[PDB]
């Protein structure tokens, strides 16, 4: 274990960062910052804590933790909060590509 | 730093 931005294994300290953060946008600062990220600054561009995954573009669908697991897999954040298995599940749909053919 | 899109 060691974070890519020590300062904010506090949450807490992640939450004071979503001021200029679009209220407007679905994804609330509570979330994001919970899910470890924190704003940027700059548009909807927040960064995770823990791997400093970058995540631009968000959609009124597109859900923290979710998205967390989607493109930054290989967080030792999410795999340690909400468990491989979740991350499995999170990939694994996908079960929609052997459908479509 | 570039920025992984996720939409
Ligand atoms: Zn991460």
């Amino acid at each position: 274990y060691f974070p890519q931005y020590p300062e904010y294994a506090i949450e807490t300290a992640r939450l004071r960062t979503f001021e200029a953060w679009p209220r407007n946008l679905k994804q609330k600062p509570h979330q994001l910052a919970e899910a470890g990220f924190f704003y940027t600054g700059v548009g909807d561009r927040v960064r995770c804590f823990s791997c400093g995954g970058g995540l631009m573009d968000w959609n009124d669908n597109d859900e923290p933790w979710e998205q967390h697991a989607l493109w930054l897999s290989q967080c030792r954040f999410v795999k340690l909060m909400k468990g491989q298995l979740y991350i499995d599940t999170v990939a694994a749909k996908p079960v929609l590509a052997e459908e479509k053919e | 730093p570039p920025f992984i899109s996720l939409n």
